[PDB]
């Protein structure tokens, strides 16, 4: 069970799928969206 | 389906808390059987 469930969503290029992961640096993770080292959570994606 | 394997992101500057520790666990049983591993202590003579 969880207290504080938050859900996040946007569009990326397959080049940038690895950049969503904690500690990874690259101009999307530098300037658009990044997440903390103890991130208690999961990434999910598909082509669109 | 995941074959249960992963690899720690062991990097030099990155890991704090999420850092590698080398662990050694010593296990033993004592005062319940013959003994072969023993403290530095020296025997006395035996008096009856």
């Amino acid at each position: 069970c969880f207290t504080n469930v938050y859900a996040d969503s946007f569009v990326i290029r397959g080049n940038e799928v690895s950049q969503i992961a904690p500690g990874q640096t690259g101009n999307i993770a530098d300037y658009n969206y990044k997440l903390p080292d103890d991130f208690t959570g999961c990434v999910i994606a598909w082509n669109s | 389906c995941y074959f249960p394997l992963r690899s720690y992101g062991f990097r030099p500057t990155y890991g704090v808390g999420h850092q590698p520790y080398r662990v050694v666990v010593l296990s033993f049983e004592l005062l319940h059987a013959p003994a072969t591993v023993c403290g530095p202590k020296k025997s006395t003579n035996l008096v009856k």
